[PDB]
């Protein structure tokens, strides 16, 4: 027998290839190169271990910034309500306060610290960011900090002590602590804030409350290294063009 | 542990209320890394032109292109200016923070000009001496024709231009090493004519885009190296 | 095993594209950019409604039409009989009973009502029509108006109020009364009446029954605002060449 | 409620008898505005040289054009006679009576003439400045050539001429804002080549057409805006 198959024929519109931008939750047509036909995927065991690239915890890891002194012995910057150090608060920390490695006529390279390089993967960004301080002092240093987050500020012209008080705040006492986290709130108009390499939504600030203390027998400068991570509740948004390219050929053509 | 370790926090306000990783706002969750990364990128673009081909040029290579799921070595020359001012992808970058991996690649194989039978070829095991493909005539006596029996593929640049294939991972080792510096990568990629289609008087574009596959999987996360700001160019 | 698989091959029709008219109740392909793939759609709370785009809805609104006067202290057109103000009825209102600002060399913008835009938008329609006419008037005026509805005819030349009688009609008093709504019948030989911008179906018009009284003590002009939206059972049937484009481009070559 | 307020109404007759919306006599209910959103209209109509393009147009942008879901601006130049004698569409006749929207656009871009690799892309944010494309040279340095991972698509003019594409909502905010005046919209839609083909010595006629996604919706009903009558012309 050889019946006649006279079903209708189907439309269909050709395209010449599958979706470029999917990359979760669906299939993928493909031509595999295996010996093998059907899904087949490489050996694992705990010689190897999972993918390790859940965002949480690659930003969950500190990356520090530029450090920065007091001199305790300096009569004129160590004072009630002389400012520290700032900077406005937001994933991609500010070109200013990252170390930086220059070339003549190359690129400049970016220490950035973790949260920093995958913000940089994304569009849009929230949540709560913790900055870790850590002193360089011995149980004979003293002085108290107050850490203010100011919301909807860029710069400091209009910031003093005065008016930091105003905001949230922490005030610090390094008697003998070497190490304090400040997790800074997230406050916006926005549910999402977008990318800034823009403005950052809010700043921060670090005024001296009570001076620095030493002695004839301790050294006179005491070293601190901000460092930044995100917190529980950080979250990214869109995939876009990174804002940030590998340093493993920094040649460039103006 | 160091590396998270929080002593003596001081929050003056709760955490911020979850949108489930976007998946609240948008429709979709952006909780991982290795998604973004199978999204495809550009991997390597050129141009072939007849001359810097071999003397007979029938089916042979014409670009044996190097697996590594880092980037091949960029050079950002006037022809292609993606490779100036996006600098590399976020697959390169993605990449930079992780030691090793285990698992294979997408490609997207994009060879027109020409209009002929075209062919792919893996060679899971001849490994890896350079970080830029080598073009035609510069390829080695053994690496020139096709091989036998090695995974390979075939398409009429008539019937359709585009050739995407999935290369597994071959190795006798654990791991595959991210980052390698110039047996550790994915081995090598052939590409090449079936048999001598006169070649147009100027150039085949042929350009590879690739991503990662399901069974891959970054493994050992250290640091990232320093970056470089794109907007700075 | 490599068993072959002989199944006959089918046929099927190449086409470029889906289906540029369908708007619903279907399903369709397309490349979505997106990471994900699936069914996905932006997400919703309270904060944001649904969509409000349901006609009955739109076309429920009031629109505006020319006001216009009567003098009380005129001696001539304010008499029994004389008809103030009439119009052919039909959901796009008269070009010349809308209000129009005019430019030279550009195209003329009319405010149209809500019932008036949507009844652009498509080819035919169907069902009652509301009238609401509001009184500019204070306790101390007073007049009746008789306000009939002539279906099949389409100029004032053969009406008079001695006809206008003769159909359905309202007579209301404006004795404290600031607005009311005259619901116009539909009265067609045909279940749907084609577009306008043609004849329209029927025609409205409005004759002073009593006349208008005042005092010295009150103002003699009293103004009369006509406003139009759709009924209950009103229709509109096919999407058609929108008659009406947007002013905001107000240029055109001749 | 002031809007659908009757007061005194008097009402000489019963009402008529329903057709479900139309469905009694022809097959369909026409009940809702948003569904005749979602029947293509056209969107933008351009022509594109050689020479008002890039210097060295290998793979580069042809036009950024700003997703809008009221239209762009019309021009009603002598070329395009469409824009002059039809006025705007039925999408920005709809779109001029709401405030807010929030979801997706349908496009389908139509680019022939060249018959090469063509390539979208959606920046879903990089808004909003202008109310005209953008053609060529005159896109801006970052805007030029193609990005790295954004939601990007490819199609080889030769198997198919029409890219038909859906674009997210992809914003910060909680709306989008139709009737904007000039991070408001849907961000840019970038359409180029992907490495030089030759340009035919007149022209690639691009056209672009859109409609509303499913999980569109328009938000606050205010009035319409003055219009113009069609036949006027």
């Amino acid at each position: 027998d050889n019946p006649p198959d006279p079903t209708p024929a189907k439309f269909f519109v050709p395209i010449p290839s599958h979706s470029w931008a999917h990359g979760t939750n669906t299939s993928e047509p493909t031509n595999t190169l295996r010996l093998d036909g059907g899904v087949v995927g490489v050996g694992r065991s705990d010689d190897i271990g999972t993918s390790d690239t859940a965002i949480s915890g690659i930003i969950g890891v500190y990356g520090l910034l530029k450090p920065f002194d007091w001199n305790a012995n300096d009569t004129g910057r160590n004072v009630g309500g002389h400012l520290l150090w700032s900077m406005p608060v937001h994933p991609q920390v500010d070109k200013d306060q990252v170390i930086q490695v220059m070339t003549q006529s190359k690129l400049t390279q970016y220490y950035l610290p973790p949260i920093s390089v995958v913000s940089s993967l994304y569009a849009y960004t929230r949540g709560s960011i913790k900055y870790k301080f850590l002193f360089g002092n011995n149980p004979r240093h003293n002085a108290r900090l107050l850490v203010a987050y100011i919301p909807g500020i860029s710069s400091d012209n209009r910031l003093t002590l005065e008016r930091a008080r105003n905001s949230a705040h922490v005030v610090f006492s390094l008697n003998e602590v070497s190490e304090f986290v400040f997790t800074v709130p997230y406050i916006t108009d926005t549910m999402w804030w977008p990318r800034k390499y823009f403005v950052a939504p809010s700043y921060i600030c670090m005024f001296i409350l009570n001076p620095l203390v030493a002695m004839e027998s301790v050294p006179s400068i005491v070293t601190i290294v901000p460092m930044i991570a995100a917190g529980d509740d950080f979250e990214v948004a869109v995939p876009a063009q990174p804002a940030v390219g590998l340093s493993r050929n920094i040649d460039v053509i103006y | 542990m160091e590396r998270t370790f929080t002593p003596n926090v001081m929050q003056p306000t709760p955490l911020l209320p979850t949108t489930n990783d976007g998946r609240v706002t948008f429709g979709e969750a952006f909780n991982d890394l290795k998604d973004l990364a199978r999204r495809y990128q550009l991997y390597w673009e050129g141009t072939i032109l007849e001359g810097n081909l071999r003397a007979i040029r029938r089916n042979s290579a014409l670009v044996q292109l190097p697996l590594y799921p880092h980037g091949l070595r960029i050079q950002p020359d006037v022809n292609n200016p993606i490779w100036n001012i996006m600098r590399d992808g976020h697959i390169p970058v993605i990449s930079s923070g992780f030691r090793y991996f285990r698992g294979g690649l997408r490609l997207r194989i994009v060879v027109e000009g020409l209009n002929s039978c075209v062919w792919v070829q893996h060679h899971p095991d001849r490994p890896s001496i350079f970080s830029r493909p080598i073009i035609g005539r510069y390829i080695a006596a053994k690496d020139a024709y096709r091989n036998h029996a090695y995974a390979a593929y075939v398409q009429n640049m008539s019937v359709n231009r585009t050739i995407e294939v999935e290369v597994p991972f071959y190795q006798p080792g654990l791991y595959g090493m991210l980052n390698a510096s110039d047996f550790t990568g994915l081995g090598d990629l052939l590409i090449g004519i079936e048999g001598e289609q006169p070649i147009p008087k100027e150039g085949i574009e042929i350009s590879v885009y690739y991503s990662i596959a399901d069974d891959f999987s970054f493994n050992i996360f250290c640091g990232f190296p320093p970056m470089v700001y794109c907007d700075e160019t």
